[PDB]
């Protein structure tokens, strides 16, 4: 703490706090244009709007960038400082276009100018650069530019997209993108970080401007929710103009640092699609359920007909009831969606377990990362990531094997780039094809496709034969370290180099760097998992992390990147046909009795069929009748005579999609669903954080909430469910999920998010798990070797 | 979404692959690779920037932002015109302006200008005494006229002409690094060198006046592997002293440089002379390679316009291979240098005189001095003087004495009306104030300073307000454009003075803002001419 003097009164400054921050805390804020008081933006003192007078100095100081030191005396209300700030604003205003038909006439710059009473300027204006509107989603008009440099920080420091710079000298210095191109053909990824970093209207969304580039629309309402595209849980603030989402801004979520990608800034227009189901549909008897028929989305009445919410709903809940009561309880199954809330996923699986009386619950999104979760459960008795992707800021070595986060988890990739560019982090891209992250990579081990187990085994052999492993960690926290030691000898870099694509010395260097690093995180995605026999890929990764000891401490862990809204929370809700909610085995008698007593009904003992099992059983006729919610199996797996033909053979198909999707072509009853924008609930991200979503708009037409439809179907199935909303469902499922033990709806509303392995109501949760052992019955993990048997 | 961008052409990749050869592809050499491309090809094609960024693992934005800051790199995109082979530059500055530079610029811009030659203005080339100065493809023409420039262009006399200078063997025949050899061996302690340097009182001759001994001691105190850089930017319009010493006695400067490096333990040193000095570059390249091996490895780096790169933080950033934007000064450059490592930067002038202090004593340095001031200074005098050139004279020398004792008078047909001490950075003064001693700490009370001892004499045949306008335009073009007071204030002041009568009050307010809220010294002095001409020439408004 620094006990310096500000504006005549003694104050205290926290470590790392600038004079501007202290002044803001005390309430005596001062104008700022280049300074953006948001996380991730390094204070650059190049606007000189924040000038203050500090005794002993010959000139004024930018409290923007200057920190108070013991004994410092600061004065900001003096004539010198006020005049300097006013002259800065006056010069910039002399450069400004206008404040009536200008770009964002209520921008930060104009607010600061109003603070200093700088309405007009005495200095002549200068001709500037022409407006640029090449990029569809966002328009740059540099004639308002202040050269405050915030956009370059946003593109090159916060997102590290490196598509902006001030290339010219003097007043000619302008904002460029790459070789001063109009952006509409540059390397811009449209994340909008610069647009959200501009203190003027020089960078604005193209939806807020008109042909004349003057601000037109001021969103009346803005609602904060999440982004239903990535599993990174990227919080958003949607802007509503006349009951429509027109723009999206990122908020200070715990997974995103006020930053979004293109899919978070824009792409919200899917909610307001003209071809969005509004009324329930029933397949008219005349039209046969053809195998290859294609329903026209623009004309949904060629195969279906209008009907009220009680006729279609009754038909849907009656077909399934008749099927269960005639063919048998084992003739039904349901496909939940990893796009809906955790309360929908829990409610859906509970319906499929109670009304249908089986365990045929499976969401198609789990096929990807199926092998990775299988291996992680086999070795660690847990499938969740061990560390957040924000842990990269503490890791010395980063591994991104088999993932492309720059395209699929852009904010996580941005955090990786920040780790590289701000810390001494060495990321290794272990991908067969070159990646945008490769330019920031210490090494890129491009290897022949499918030759991944070979090279990870080679790294393991290096670590073992070189004694790099720490015997202390193995002896006390793991089992089976001797089994591999017998077979790891065969796989060596000299031999595995030929089959792999990396030379032996490169493998040795990578293995040594990974082993000796104080902290080392691993990131992987579908590249290793979806690959046939992806359990071995994951198994050797767990072995690397485990023998090396790189787990359970900050900056260390295993983090498979979940590429879907809440697949993690969908699995935690019990959408798996082999386990109850919270990964409680369906075969254990105690677990069965616990749910049997809690749910008040006999539960199926034998484990349910998997999604592929259900699909192939439809062909045999063992299963007839389905209920698909928020999934499109009709166009998910190879669909010629295995998935599309399978759906057409169903005796009764119920679908609950937002659009008349392909899977809804064969649906006898179509249930118009509400989108993520017009729903509430809770979602869990790849980081293991539970976040609450809020409705921003209303469902088109009389489209209803998904949980409402599920509850209505349950009621028509004799279950007698009475839930007043997502909150009641969340409470009910938290009464049974050990994962959601000390977290409640009231606490989740506040604080935005809660990493669910938490200990106390005020505690921030456990971002790093497995710090003091493993959940395995023995309390220690297993080291399972990988078998190569082509 | 449009993240495609611009695809690096395969043809541009192989050309930069062969061009770079085995040179280090680190960002610290970005400026040098830009020089290589600009020299091998008269321009830096956009595809060449893309190839260089690919080879150096950089972003297109980074290389373009770096290469468009210097005024001697010609970025040319697919739509821009091809730069002609020969580029002749006409200095448009206070002295060359006195000697018909602008008229000459117009003259050869319409007579010998063509598609094979480009005529452009230049800030200054340190050839003021031989005004007007014109450069023809690295060949600078003294007192250039239409006929001389035409003969140079048509004869292809473009390359620089190397003079006769004391070579390495000639320097060995006399001094011959004996003082340095007595330092690299434990014969005279480093403490004695610093003691004599401090007692003599030698001060930085780049335009700051900071004692050299204090800098050396302070940098020596800083821990870690230290570094050292040499400031050969010397971009002040009225300054040419440094080029004289480079092109006459390079090894005295090199001895001083090596002594400073040894005193600091800097494993290596960097030289940052201009690109407007082909002569000095060739001289140093020749003689840098004749010194004995071992000791401290010495690097010769080259500039590209960017008068701001003479500022120590700007020079550091330019050596780092990035834009020469100065740095804020909570951390001083001697604590956090170019690679975050402590480094001292000294002008080639101050490195030239350390040897004499060590070998000839501090009393010798303190024996000279005209007025109460002490020391010995090299004055760069140009303009309306009978004999213009570098004057090695004592300190505290009033301009009247400097004119009628070293310049041989004023001129035939001219009268002494006004003068500017220190160059464009300092302000213009009336000839009626000729009784002001010239030294580091005797000119501030008048709002002026003598940085590089650049002195330009104004007569009654030249207008002081036109001189102020020229200086303002020079500052407006040379500001790096980082902060607001300089970037915008220079432009606004220039605009205010294109009028018939300018607003004295508005100009004073803008000057106060520029002087109080500017980041570096370029903007803190850019308004000096304006305020000085307003204050000391009341009868001109
Ligand atoms: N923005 C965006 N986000 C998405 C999606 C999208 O299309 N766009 N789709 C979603 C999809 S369905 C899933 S859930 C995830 C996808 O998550 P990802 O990890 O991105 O899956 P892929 O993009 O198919 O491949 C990832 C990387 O694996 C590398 N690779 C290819 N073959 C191999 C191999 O044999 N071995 C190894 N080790 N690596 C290999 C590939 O070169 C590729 O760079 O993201 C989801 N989220
Ligand atoms: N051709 C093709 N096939 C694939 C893939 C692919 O990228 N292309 N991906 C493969 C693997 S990696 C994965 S990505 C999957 C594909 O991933 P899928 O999830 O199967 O396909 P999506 O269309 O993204 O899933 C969203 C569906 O649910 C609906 N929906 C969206 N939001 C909501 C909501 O809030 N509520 C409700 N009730 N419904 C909603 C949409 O209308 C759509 O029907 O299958 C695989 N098969
Ligand atoms: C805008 C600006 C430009 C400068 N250019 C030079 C220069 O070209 N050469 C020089 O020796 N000093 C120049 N200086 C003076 C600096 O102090 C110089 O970079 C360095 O301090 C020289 O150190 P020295 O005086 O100990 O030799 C410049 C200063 C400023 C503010
Ligand atoms: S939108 Fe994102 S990628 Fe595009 S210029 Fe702005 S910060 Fe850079
Ligand atoms: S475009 Fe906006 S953020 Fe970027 S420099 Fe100009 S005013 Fe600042
Ligand atoms: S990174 Fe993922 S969650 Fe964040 S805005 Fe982009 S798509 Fe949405
Ligand atoms: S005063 Fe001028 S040269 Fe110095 S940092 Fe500011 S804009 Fe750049
Ligand atoms: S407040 Fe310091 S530049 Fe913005
Ligand atoms: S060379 Fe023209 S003013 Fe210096
Ligand atoms: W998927």
């Amino acid at each position: 703490t620094i006990a310096f003097e500000f504006d005549g009164q003694q104050v205290e400054a926290q470590p790392g706090e600038t004079i501007w921050a202290v002044a803001k805390r005390l309430g005596t804020h001062i104008p700022h244009l280049c300074h953006k008081p948001d996380p991730g933006y390094r204070p650059d003192g190049n606007c000189r709007a924040c000038m203050v007078e500090i005794e002993g100095e010959r000139v004024l100081a930018a409290s923007c960038k200057r920190t108070p030191a013991i004994g410092m005396k600061v004065k900001s209300a003096t004539e010198r400082a006020t005049k300097a700030r006013a002259m800065v604003l006056e010069l910039l205003v002399a450069d400004q276009p206008e404040r009536a038909t200008s770009h964002d006439p209520s921008s930060h710059f104009w607010v600061q100018a109003d603070v200093l009473d700088v309405t007009e300027s005495r200095f002549p204006a200068a001709e500037r650069w022409t407006s640029d509107v090449s990029h569809p989603a966002m328009s740059v008009n540099l004639d308002a530019c202040i050269q405050c440099n915030l956009c370059v920080r946003a593109c090159r420091e916060v997102q590290v997209n490196d598509v902006i710079g001030m290339a010219y000298r003097a007043a000619g210095s302008k904002v460029v993108f790459d070789f001063d191109d109009p952006m509409g053909g540059s390397t811009c990824v449209a994340c909008g970080e610069c647009v959200q970093a501009c203190p003027t209207g020089a960078l604005m969304p193209a939806a807020y401007l008109d042909a004349n580039q003057t601000r037109t629309v001021y969103p009346d309402r803005e609602v904060k929710s999440l982004c239903p595209y990535c599993g990174v849980g990227c919080q958003v603030s949607y802007k509503v103009k006349d009951e429509r989402i027109v723009y999206a801004e990122g908020v200070n979520g715990p997974a995103n640092q006020n930053r979004l990608c293109v899919k978070g800034r824009f792409g919200f227009d899917y909610v307001h699609h003209p071809h969005r189901l509004t009324v329930p549909l029933i397949r008219l008897e005349n039209v046969p359920k053809d195998a290859n028929d294609q329903v026209d989305p623009a004309n949904p009445w060629t195969h279906f007909r209008e009907a009220t919410w009680e006729e279609a709903l009754d038909r849907a809940a009656g077909g399934l009831k008749a099927i269960r009561d005639t063919n048998g309880r084992k003739a039904l199954a349901g496909f939940g969606s990893a796009k809906g809330s955790n309360e929908e996923a829990y409610l859906f699986q509970k319906l499929v377990r109670l009304g249908f009386g089986t365990n045929n619950v499976d969401h198609c999104t789990r096929l990807c990362h199926a092998s990775s979760v299988a291996a992680l459960m086999e070795g660690l008795n847990s499938g969740a990531v061990t560390a957040p992707f924000s842990a990269a800021l503490d890791a010395e070595v980063i591994v991104v094997i088999g993932a492309n986060p720059t395209v699929n988890h852009p904010v996580a990739a941005t955090f990786l780039k920040n780790a590289v560019k701000q810390r001494g982090a060495k990321l290794i891209i272990m991908d067969p094809r070159r990646q945008t992250l490769s330019r920031h990579a210490y090494r890129h081990l491009a290897f022949r496709p499918g030759s991944d187990v070979a090279m990870l085994n080679a790294m393991l052999n290096v670590i073992v034969t070189e004694g790099l492993y720490d015997e202390q960690y193995i002896a006390g926290y793991t089992e089976n370290f001797e089994a591999l030691r017998e077979k790891i000898v065969d796989f060596t870099p000299e031999k595995m180099a030929s089959v792999c694509g990396i030379d032996a010395e490169t493998l040795r260097e990578v293995a040594r760097l990974y082993a000796r690093a104080k902290s080392s995180l691993i990131f992987w995605g579908m590249g290793v998992s979806q690959h046939v026999h992806g359990t071995d890929n994951s198994r050797c990764l767990i072995a690397l992390a485990l023998i090396t000891g790189q787990i359970g401490r900050p900056g260390t862990g295993l983090h498979p990147l979940r590429g879907q809204n809440n697949v993690q929370g969908a699995s935690d809700a019990g959408l798996i046909p082999m386990v109850y909610p919270d990964y409680q085995s369906v075969e254990k008698d105690a677990v069965r009795e616990l749910f049997e007593e809690f749910w008040g009904q006999s539960l199926d003992p034998q484990k349910g069929l998997t999604v592929v099992e259900i699909m192939r059983a439809i062909h045999a006729g063992e299963i007839r009748g389905m209920f698909v919610e928020g999934e499109n199996p009709a166009m998910s797996d190879p669909d010629l005579n295995h998935a599309r033909h399978a759906l057409a053979m169903l005796d009764h198909l119920v679908v609950q999609d937002l659009f008349l999707t392909e899977t809804a072509f064969h649906a006898d009853v179509v249930l118009p669903a509400s989108a993520f924008a017009e729903k509430a609930g809770t979602f869990t991200n790849t980081d293991r954080r539970v976040q609450i979503a809020q409705p921003v708009v209303a469902p088109p037409g009389d489209a209803r909430q998904d949980w409402w439809i599920i509850q209505e179907l349950a009621r028509r199935l004799d279950l007698d469910w009475n839930y007043g909303g997502p909150a009641d469902i969340f409470a009910e499922m938290a009464q049974v999920m050990p994962s959601l033990n000390n977290i409640t709806w009231e606490r989740l509303e506040r604080e935005g998010a809660v990493t669910y392995p938490v200990d106390a109501p005020d505690q921030p949760g456990n971002e790093i798990i497995f710090y003091a052992g493993f959940p395995t019955e023995s309390g220690r993990a297993k080291i399972v070797p990988a078998a190569i048997v082509p | 979404a449009v993240p495609k961008g611009r695809q690096v052409d395969p043809h541009a990749k192989v050309e930069i692959e062969e061009l770079l050869g085995t040179r280090p592809r680190q960002r610290d050499l970005l400026i040098e690779h830009l020089h290589l491309i600009q020299d091998t090809y008269g321009q830096i094609s956009a595809d060449h920037l893309a190839a260089l960024a690919d080879e150096m693992s950089l972003a297109f934005a980074e290389v373009f932002e770096t290469a468009t800051f210097y005024a001697h790199f010609d970025v040319v995109k697919e739509g821009e015109a091809d730069i002609p082979r020969l580029t002749i530059r006409v200095c448009d500055s206070i002295t060359c302006a006195m000697f018909g530079a602008d008229e000459l610029l117009e003259t050869l811009q319409r007579e010998l200008a063509s598609d094979a030659v480009r005529v452009v203005r230049a800030p200054c080339v340190g050839l003021c005494d031989h005004a007007p100065a014109v450069e023809v493809g690295h060949n600078f023409l003294h007192r250039a006229d239409l006929a001389s420039v035409r003969a140079a262009v048509e004869a292809e006399d473009t390359h620089a002409h190397i003079p006769t200078y004391v070579d390495y063997d000639a320097y060995r025949a006399g001094g011959g690094y004996a003082t340095l050899e007595r330092l690299r061996s434990g014969e005279l302690p480093v403490d004695d060198v610093l003691k004599v340097l401090d007692d003599g009182g030698l001060r930085g001759l780049g335009g700051a006046g900071f004692p050299t001994g204090r800098k050396w001691r302070s940098v020596r105190g800083e821990p870690g592997p230290r570094l050292m850089a040499v400031n050969g930017d010397e971009g002040e319009p009225g300054t040419f002293k440094d080029q004289l010493y480079l092109n006459t006695d390079p090894h005295r400067f090199l001895e001083g440089m090596l002594i400073g490096a040894h005193v600091v333990e800097a494993a290596d040193v960097y030289i940052y002379l201009r690109d407007e000095y082909p002569i000095s570059r060739e001289i140093l390249a020749r003689e840098i390679a004749k010194l004995p091996e071992g000791g401290t490895r010495i690097h010769l780096r080259r500039g590209a316009g960017a008068y701001i790169c003479g500022e120590e933080s700007s020079l550091i950033e330019s050596l780092e291979g990035k834009r020469g934007l100065p740095r804020h000064k909570p951390p001083f450059p001697f604590q956090v240098g170019l690679f975050n490592r402590p480094t001292l930067i000294n002008n080639i002038e101050t490195l030239f005189w350390v040897r004499d202090l060590i070998e000839r004593g501090a009393e010798w340095w303190k024996s000279h001095g005209r007025n109460g001031r002490v020391g010995l200074r090299s004055y760069s005098v140009s303009g309306r003087v009978k004999e213009p050139g570098v004057k090695l004279a004592p300190a505290g020398l009033t301009i009247q004495e400097l004119i009628d004792e070293y310049c041989g008078g004023i001129s035939d047909g001219h009268s002494f009306a006004a003068y500017l001490p220190g160059g464009a950075s300092g302000g213009i003064l009336p000839a009626s104030m000729n009784d002001i001693p010239l030294d580091f700490g005797t000119l501030e009370k008048y709002g002026c300073f003598i940085g590089s001892a650049a002195v330009v004499i104004l007569s009654d045949q030249d207008d002081v307000r036109g001189a102020a306008l020229n200086l303002m335009k020079f500052f407006e073009d040379e500001s790096c454009g980082q902060c607001t007071p300089c970037r915008s204030g220079t432009q606004k002041a220039r605009m205010l003075m294109e009028n018939g009568v300018w607003d004295t009050d508005l100009l004073g307010e803008l000057a106060q803002c520029m002087r109080d809220a500017s980041i570096c010294g370029l903007g803190q002095a850019a308004s000096n001419p304006v305020s000085t001409v307003i204050k000391y020439f009341p009868d001109l408004f």
